[PDB]
């Protein structure tokens, strides 16, 4: 008969539109209370820290987060910058290149990514 | 500390924003995640194809529809719903027989044209496409492993020199390479796929459409025209020849870039550097935007040419297929069109490096230098079109309400008529120089009237305003006069506070949100134009110059069968259509409160409700709210949810009307 | 927690400090303006995000800028009353 | 250096270099000179074999598919391929002939396989240069061990190849114009 | 010179001396594919078409062994059925091997074998992946069967593994000729 | 069936139904086997995408990695 496929429907439709959705919702609310929940979008999860440290352990990605990464010979760059600043230093100015860069790198933003203290 | 109830919405609002992932540290991870997601999506597409093929094979009547296609109706799938009447018989079943749904997709004509004759072939096709889904998932796993193996091969990798760190940029050269991708896409995926489909047609489709013929001789490549008389569709020989020509052209074109060897082909970077471009081609958002802007003309022309030049057997003989396909593809291409602009704005926010202030070298730089001129002229043309379309429509409405049809302003659509006349002269010259003439082109050129002119002006107005909103959002995404730091913030953010005049809907995402309403409205205008001209060409030609005709002779008049679907007189096979009609009205109106009412009211309401819960005898000793604190939806989440409700209501309210009016 | 940054264009109005409803901002001595004082945000963990400081700032573009971070919200940045996250 | 220092450009009167290149393609395309010499040697070898097999069938004809294995040297290509469907496309509906199918497509597929695992394998995978242009390391043990002997043998190969190319062109054109036997004369 | 050249950056590369390149022994004009070194047959060094320059050899040796093993059985099956060896049970009177496939799939016994081959191959697919992924300790085409008759001299095993490949390669070309000759000339037998 | 819409009634459009079954139960089971295979593979792929790449595998995983000879060529051919 044209029916006889409803034997499959009477099991599949209740299953996949009631049992599977209910199990999925229960599993989702259970997953919501894991410490790993939404670790890719929610800040301050343990797995995020472990993944970042794992990336940092790779020899290629050691100095990857540094915005100044790339200077093949930073000593040459610093020496050239110091020489160029010496010829342009205003009168009896007492600022050197080294401490100027050191104090231009050190800013005061305590409340930046402070969420790296729980997980 | 922990999160509140808004965590779910916050996470799901960027659930696929792989750039915003927290573990992702480099373009290698981003590109590999995107590639694996592509593999999974291809698997989903293949499973969907196999799904449709299975349900046509099992819960359908392809074997009977193929015999008498013109008056017959295809079956989508059976209905198994325990909520129906266990007694009597539903209006969707022939008494004691099972319950069925009429397919309005068009797969029956697709399979019939492609050469399917038996259910067994469809079953084998379903099996093969499930196999292909398995293959796609396994390819995803394979590529994940190969890239992880390259990463592990960096445990045996050193250049013995400080330049070894350069390998960091080439780990994802597999995905990020452009010349090889362009060459192999344009050659293989386009040209040779077309050539393989020509082979399929010559081996199956043309053999399984006529009496037995010669061994697929080159006489199977014809140049007739359109609309074979018996099946009211394009000649399969013409289709095979078209695919062959396109395949040859694209195969030749695919040898352009330097793909596999450094001694052949020109580089895309050198092509752009000596032209009016040289954009940042390493941006994924830019590529996504400009390929979504490519799928948009393709899908729009698909909508136009499935109807104008029907390519499938007996597709024009179905009064519901022709409208449903056109409306579906018009909506798809509108979504892709607005997607292109949204991702252009995201590109400007995220992946665009600009010179200091004055170096007018990049194309985006030159656009941004005079962006105010662009937006002002777009506003001018939008204002002109709106004023002069609404005012002429109002003139016609007023003068026809006053018993004076002859006082209307009816500008004869002379330019479109001239284009149609030139095309018709060309086509007639082609036909007259044939020994097998008397051909037909169906609706390639249609009667153009003043109503057509006014509707085309309305459509141009809608397109202009949608482009205006999207382009303004893209150009001022990095900073406007009101908020000259907008590129420091996210692509989507709530506002900039009530001060400085008030700054609601200031982000570029808010520009997209505003533009989606205009995209929906323009698409509604286009679909109404097509459907009205489809239902009654004569009445549209005469009475469509005044908006009251659109209101009465189309909406009010053609909604009669749908509302009568289920009533206190019995039900029809349109009962689902009417129920979904009302449900989509409810969904459309439900999103008004997410758009009109804003957060603070509801936050106070939620505070009151939470007070109740923390005050109810039993609840307070089990749930103090400290775990998943209920909070009102944030501003951007609220706007998005209201937009989703509005879009769902507006889109899904139409198919019930189409089915009720055409079927 | 949000991010409240003070820029050099500050002219020591003290209006931003007075407008803050949770004592996030404070006045510190400096030497970059005639007022010899600039604003500071030592306690942005208490910044709800009302942006009243931005409303009160009279420089051409705000010398104090509040950057909203919704995926960062704490109990103090949300103004939770019925519920404690500590 | 002329043409990247390839063998073949030296005159025969000696004390002079013909360095024949009136169009100057050697200096216009120095990055495709190895490919140019590959093509020149391939044409020369194919033309040598072609002239030999243009003369020989006038005397002996292998006894086989009578549809081919018959006629003048001119009517020996389009006859030994038959009315194929479109071009070099086997008729799968009626294999075993009975109307239309090729008789040389076996030579075609053998040449394709050899060429791909020959020139293509020499250039694409893990490399041809100026010196190893036509060198497929076939019968090099027969090549004498002397720096000038190898050079003069390569020069003789090149000049025989050029002569065979011109000779095959003339022979096939004369045969088409006249027919006739080995002299290929009116 | 195993390396393709000797340099630090591929712009000032110093290509290896022509007489000093390793070179394949099968195709004398090609350099040796170093990716094949270590595997069983990697002494004839035959890989033109460069299909091992792109695909992990673990896959190809898995496919090479499966083809050879399946052809060694198929060649024996065709020879025996052609010489006349129909199984003891009735319903196996297919008269000719060329029509044995369509005859048996009609009877209903091919659907059983396709299932049994299918499950073992799905089990093979799990083995091949985890074998490649370095998770399990499995080589290419090593389904852990036998392994007791495998010679244990660290060189005799190399010969037997090579012997399996050589017989497998011969069967691949043998069965193709066997099947093709059967269709062309319905005279059907191992001698033909 | 109780038709709705003007055109179905005024043209006599009918929806034929096969009196046979369509696909036998064996064919549906054969499709469900491969559907289950897709399902298992998709769950595995979802797990792998959720966890993402593990860069620290070179400290614990066996082998030494591998870059295919074409991948090296693609690296040094440019970008
Ligand atoms: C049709 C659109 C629509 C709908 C349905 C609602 C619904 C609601 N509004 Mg609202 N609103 C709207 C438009 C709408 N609004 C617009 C356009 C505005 C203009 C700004 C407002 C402004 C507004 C304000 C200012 C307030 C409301 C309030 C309310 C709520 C009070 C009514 C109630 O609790 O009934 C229940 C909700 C219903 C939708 C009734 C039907 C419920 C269904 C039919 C039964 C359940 C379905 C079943 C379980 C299916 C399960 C789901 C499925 C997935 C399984 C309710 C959630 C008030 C509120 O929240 O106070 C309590 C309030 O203060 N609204
Ligand atoms: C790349 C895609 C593709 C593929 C796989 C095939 C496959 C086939 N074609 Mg085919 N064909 C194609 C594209 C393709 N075609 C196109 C684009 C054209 C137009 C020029 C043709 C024109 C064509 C002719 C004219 C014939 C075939 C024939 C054949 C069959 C044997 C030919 C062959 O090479 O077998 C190995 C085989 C089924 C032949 C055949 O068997 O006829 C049915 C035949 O006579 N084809
Ligand atoms: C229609 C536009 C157009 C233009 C302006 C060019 C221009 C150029 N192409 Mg080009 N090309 C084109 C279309 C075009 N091509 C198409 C459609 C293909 C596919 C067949 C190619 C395939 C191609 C290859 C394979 C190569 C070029 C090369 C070149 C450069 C040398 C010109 C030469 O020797 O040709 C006469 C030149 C800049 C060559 C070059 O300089 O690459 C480095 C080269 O190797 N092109
Ligand atoms: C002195 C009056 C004046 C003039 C010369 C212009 C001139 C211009 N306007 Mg404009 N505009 C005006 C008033 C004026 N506007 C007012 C009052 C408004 C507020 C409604 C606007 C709103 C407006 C928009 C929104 C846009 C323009 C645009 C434009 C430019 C294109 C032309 C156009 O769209 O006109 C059409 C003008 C309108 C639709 C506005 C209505 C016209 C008003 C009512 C005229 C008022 C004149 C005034 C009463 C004269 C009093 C004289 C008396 C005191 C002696 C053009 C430079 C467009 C642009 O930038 O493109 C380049 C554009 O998008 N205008
Ligand atoms: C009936 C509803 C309606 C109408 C008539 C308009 C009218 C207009 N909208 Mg608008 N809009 C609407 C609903 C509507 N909107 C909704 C629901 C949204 C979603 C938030 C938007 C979002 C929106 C955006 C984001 C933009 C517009 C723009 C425009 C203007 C387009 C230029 C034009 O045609 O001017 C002609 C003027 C009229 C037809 C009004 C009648 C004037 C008298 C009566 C004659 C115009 C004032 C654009 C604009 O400013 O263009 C310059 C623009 O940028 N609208
Ligand atoms: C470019 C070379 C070339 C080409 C394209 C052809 C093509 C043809 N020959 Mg022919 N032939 C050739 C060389 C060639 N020949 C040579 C060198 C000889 C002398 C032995 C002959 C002797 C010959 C005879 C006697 C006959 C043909 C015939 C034919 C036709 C039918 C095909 C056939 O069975 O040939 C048979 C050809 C051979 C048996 C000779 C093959 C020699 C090849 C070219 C050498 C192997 C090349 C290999 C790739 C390199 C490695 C080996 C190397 C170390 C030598 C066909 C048009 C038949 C016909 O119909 O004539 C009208 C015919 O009866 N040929
Ligand atoms: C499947 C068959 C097949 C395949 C894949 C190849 C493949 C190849 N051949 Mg080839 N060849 C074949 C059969 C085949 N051959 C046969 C049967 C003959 C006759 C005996 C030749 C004679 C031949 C010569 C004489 C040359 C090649 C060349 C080439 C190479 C360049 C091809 C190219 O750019 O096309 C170009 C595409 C065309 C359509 C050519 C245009 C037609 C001309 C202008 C006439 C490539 C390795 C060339 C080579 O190795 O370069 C060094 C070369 O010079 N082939
Ligand atoms: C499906 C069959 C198959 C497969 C997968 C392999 C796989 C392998 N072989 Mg192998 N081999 C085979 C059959 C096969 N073999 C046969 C039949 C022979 C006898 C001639 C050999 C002889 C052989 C030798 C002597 C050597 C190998 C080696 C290798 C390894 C590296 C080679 C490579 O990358 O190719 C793998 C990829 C393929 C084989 C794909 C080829 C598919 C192409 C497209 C088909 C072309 C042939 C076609 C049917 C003919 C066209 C017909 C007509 C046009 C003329 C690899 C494990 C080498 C080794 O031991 O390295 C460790 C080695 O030295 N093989
Ligand atoms: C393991 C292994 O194998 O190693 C191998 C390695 C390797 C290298 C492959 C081998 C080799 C060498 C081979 C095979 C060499 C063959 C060389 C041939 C056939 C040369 C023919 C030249 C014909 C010419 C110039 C025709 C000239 C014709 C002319 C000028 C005709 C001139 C006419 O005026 C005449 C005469 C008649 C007029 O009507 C018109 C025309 C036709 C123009 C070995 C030995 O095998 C060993
Ligand atoms: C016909 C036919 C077929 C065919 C064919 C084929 C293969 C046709 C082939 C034709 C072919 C191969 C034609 C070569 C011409 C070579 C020329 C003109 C060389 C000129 C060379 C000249 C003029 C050289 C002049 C110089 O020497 C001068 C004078 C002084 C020297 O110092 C320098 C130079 C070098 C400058 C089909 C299609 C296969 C089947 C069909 O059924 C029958
Ligand atoms: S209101 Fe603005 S300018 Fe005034 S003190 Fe505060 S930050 Fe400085
Ligand atoms: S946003 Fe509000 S709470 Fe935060 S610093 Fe400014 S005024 Fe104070």
């Amino acid at each position: 008969k044209y029916g006889d496929q409803r034997k499959f429907a009477a099991v599949l439709v209740p299953l996949t539109t009631l049992v599977f959705p209910a199990v999925a919702m229960g599993m989702f609310v259970l997953y919501s209370f894991q410490e790993d929940a939404f670790w890719r979008i929610v800040p301050g999860t343990k797995r995020a820290r472990e993944l970042d440290e794992a990336w940092r352990e790779h020899p290629l990605f050691a100095n990857s987060k540094d915005p100044l990464d790339g200077l093949i010979n930073p000593d040459d760059y610093e020496k050239g910058l110091e020489e160029a600043w010496e010829r342009a230093k205003p009168a009896g100015s007492t600022v050197t290149v080294k401490d100027k860069l050191k104090q231009l790198s050190k800013q005061n933003n305590p409340h930046w990514e402070s969420w790296r203290a729980m997980s | 500390g922990r999160c509140a109830s808004s965590r779910y919405l916050q996470v799901l609002g960027s659930i696929h924003d792989i750039e915003c992932g927290f573990g992702i540290d480099n373009t290698l991870s981003l590109n590999l995640q995107i590639f694996t997601a592509h593999w999974g999506h291809l698997t989903i597409i293949l499973i969907w194809v196999s799904s449709n093929l299975y349900h046509i094979a099992s819960n359908a009547n392809y074997s009977l529809w193929v015999k008498n296609p013109i008056p017959s109706m295809p079956i989508a799938h059976n209905i198994w719903d325990p909520h129906f009447t266990n007694s009597t018989s539903t209006p969707y079943s022939h008494t004691i027989i099972t319950t069925i749904l009429i397919a309005y997709s068009g797969i029956y004509n697709q399979l019939y044209t492609s050469g399917f004759n038996t259910i067994n072939q469809i079953y084998k096709t379903t099996f093969t496409f499930s196999c292909l889904a398995v293959i796609s998932i396994l390819l995803a796993k394979i590529h994940i492993n190969t890239h992880s193996e390259l990463l592990h091969k960096l445990a045996s990798h050193t250049s013995q020199i400080p330049s070894f760190f350069q390998l960091l940029y080439f780990l994802d050269v597999a995905i990020s390479s452009v010349n090889i991708r362009f060459n192999f896409h344009t050659g293989i995926l386009v040209g040779l796929f077309s050539i393989g489909y020509t082979g399929h047609l010559l081996d199956i489709t043309i053999p399984a459409s006529r009496a037995p013929l010669i061994h697929t001789s080159p006489s199977y490549l014809t140049f007739f025209g359109g609309l074979k008389s018996n099946t009211s569709s394009l000649y399969l020989t013409d289709i095979a020849h078209h695919h062959l020509a396109i395949g040859i052209i694209s195969i030749l074109t695919g040898h352009l870039y330097s793909s596999f060897r450094a001694a052949l082909g020109t580089y895309i970077r050198d092509i752009l550097y000596t032209s009016h471009l040289t954009h940042s081609i390493k941006s994924l958002h830019l590529a996504l935007s400009l390929i979504l802007a490519s799928c948009t003309p393709l899908t729009s022309t698909t909508a136009q040419h499935i109807y104008s030049l029907t390519p499938y057997f007996y597709l024009s003989y179905d009064h519901i297929y022709s409208t449903a396909l056109y409306v579906h593809h018009s909506y798809i291409t509108s979504f892709l069109a607005i997607a292109s602009h949204a991702h252009t704005a995201i590109t400007l926010v995220r992946d665009w490096v600009a010179p200091l202030e004055q170096e007018s070298s990049s194309k985006q730089i030159r656009i941004h230098t005079h962006k105010a001129a662009i937006i002002s002229h777009l506003s001018w043309v939008s204002l002109w079109l709106g004023f002069h379309t609404l005012a002429v429509y109002s003139h016609n409405d007023t003068c026809i309400a006053f018993n004076s049809p002859s006082k209307q302003i009816l500008i004869e659509a002379s330019n479109g008529q001239l284009i149609q006349q030139a095309s018709g002269k060309a086509l007639y010259g082609t036909i007259n120089s044939i020994n097998n003439y008397n051909k037909s082109f169906d609706s390639f050129i249609h009667p153009i009237s003043p109503g057509d002119l006014y509707v085309h002006h309305a459509i141009a107005l809608g397109l202009h305003i949608t482009v205006l909103i999207l382009l303004k959002g893209g150009l001022e995404a990095r900073g406007s006069k009101l908020m000259p730091d907008k590129m420091e913030h996210s692509f989507g953010f709530s506002c900039d506070g009530p001060g400085r005049g008030g700054t609601c809907d200031i982000s570029a995402w808010d520009s997209f949100y505003l533009a989606t309403f205009w995209m929906l409205n323009s698409n509604a205008w286009i679909s109404f134009y097509f459907h009205y001209k489809h239902l009654t060409p004569r009445q549209f030609s005469e009475s469509s110059t005044y908006l009251e005709s659109w209101f009465r002779d189309y909406l009010w008049f053609n909604s009669t069968p749908l509302i009568h679907g289920y009533s206190t007189l019995g039900a029809n096979d349109l009962s689902v259509q009417s129920w979904s009609f009302l449900l989509t009205h409810l969904a459309w109106a439900s999103g008004f409160m997410f758009l009109i009412s804003w957060r603070g009211y509801w936050q106070e309401l939620i505070d009151i409700i939470l007070y109740i819960h923390l005050k109810t005898p039993i609840l307070i000793n089990l749930w103090n709210g400290d775990i998943y604190t209920p909070l009102a939806l944030s501003i951007v989440q609220a706007r998005f949810i209201g937009l989703v409700h509005f879009s769902t209501g507006l889109i899904l309210t139409y198919p019930p009307f189409i089915i009720g009016a055409t079927s | 927690s949000h991010a409240v940054k003070i820029y050099d264009t500050c002219i020591g109005c003290t209006l931003c400090v007075r407008a803050c409803p949770t004592d996030v901002l404070e006045m510190v001595p400096a030497s970059i303006n005639a007022a010899k004082q600039v604003a500071s945000s030592p306690r942005v963990e208490d910044c709800v995000g009302c942006k009243r400081c931005e409303t009160a700032c009279p420089t051409d573009f705000l010398s104090i800028r509040v950057y909203l971070q919704d995926n960062e919200e704490t109990q103090y940045s949300l103004g939770l009353d019925l519920v404690d996250w500590s | 250096e002329f043409a990247g220092g390839l063998i073949g450009g030296q005159s025969a009167f000696a004390s002079q270099e013909y360095n024949f290149d009136p169009l100057g393609l050697a200096e216009k395309f120095p990055e495709q000179l190895p490919f140019f010499r590959e093509a020149e040697l391939k044409h020369g070898r194919i033309a040598m074999l072609a002239w030999v097999g243009l003369v020989v069938p006038e005397f002996v004809r292998i006894p086989g598919p009578e549809k081919c294995w018959q006629a003048s040297a001119v009517d020996a290509h389009s006859a030994c391929v038959x009315x194929x469907x479109x071009x070099x496309x086997x008729x799968x509906x009626x294999x075993x002939x009975x109307x239309x199918x090729g008789a040389l497509t076996q030579v075609f597929i053998f040449c394709g396989t050899l060429e791909i695992c020959g020139t293509w394998a020499k250039m694409n995978p893990m490399g041809l240069t100026m010196e190893n242009a036509g060198d497929y390391r076939l019968g090099v043990n027969f090549l004498p061990d002397e720096p000038e002997k190898v050079k003069e043998m390569k020069l003789k190969e090149l000049k025989n190849g050029r002569l065979a190319m011109l000779a095959f062109g003339g022979a096939i054109t004369q045969a088409t114009l006249t027919g006739s036997g080995f002299p290929w004369l009116y | 010179x195993x390396x393709x050249x000797x340099x630090x950056x591929x712009x000032x590369x110093x290509x290896x001396x022509x007489x000093x390149v390793k070179m394949s022994p099968s195709v004398p004009y090609l350099p040796y594919p170093e990716r094949l070194e270590g595997w069983v047959g990697g002494e004839k060094g035959f890989d033109p078409l460069r299909t091992s320059d792109i695909i992990d050899v673990y896959w190809l040796r898995e496919a090479e062994l499966k083809h050879g093993r399946i052809c060694m059985l198929a060649t024996l099956g065709w020879i025996s059925v052609d010489a006349g060896w129909r199984f003891e049970a009735e319903m196996f009177q297919g008269v000719s091997v060329i029509n044995a496939h369509n005859k048996m799939v009609e009877m209903g016994v091919m659907q059983q074998m396709l299932s049994i081959v299918g499950v073992c191959e799905i089990f093979s697919l799990y083995l091949i992946k985890e074998g490649l992924l370095g998770k399990i300790q499995r080589k290419a085409g090593d389904y852990f069967i036998g392994k007791n008759f495998l010679p244990k001299e660290e060189d005799k095993a190399k010969d037997m593994q090579l012997k399996e490949l050589e017989n497998g390669r011969l069967a691949m070309l043998a069965f193709s000729g066997i099947c093709t000759q059967a269709n062309l000339f319905p005279e059907s037998h191992f001698p033909y | 069936r109780v038709p709705g819409g003007k055109r179905t009634q005024e043209l006599g459009l009918v929806i034929p139904m096969a009196d046979e079954d369509g696909l036998t139960d064996g064919q549906v089971a054969g499709l469900f086997v491969i559907a289950l295979v897709v399902f298992i593979s998709a769950m595995d792929l979802a797990k792998t995408m959720y966890n993402g790449i593990n860069p620290a595998k070179f400290k614990t995983s066996k082998g030494k990695g591998y870059i295919s000879p074409l991948v090296k060529r693609y690296i040094e051919n440019g970008f």
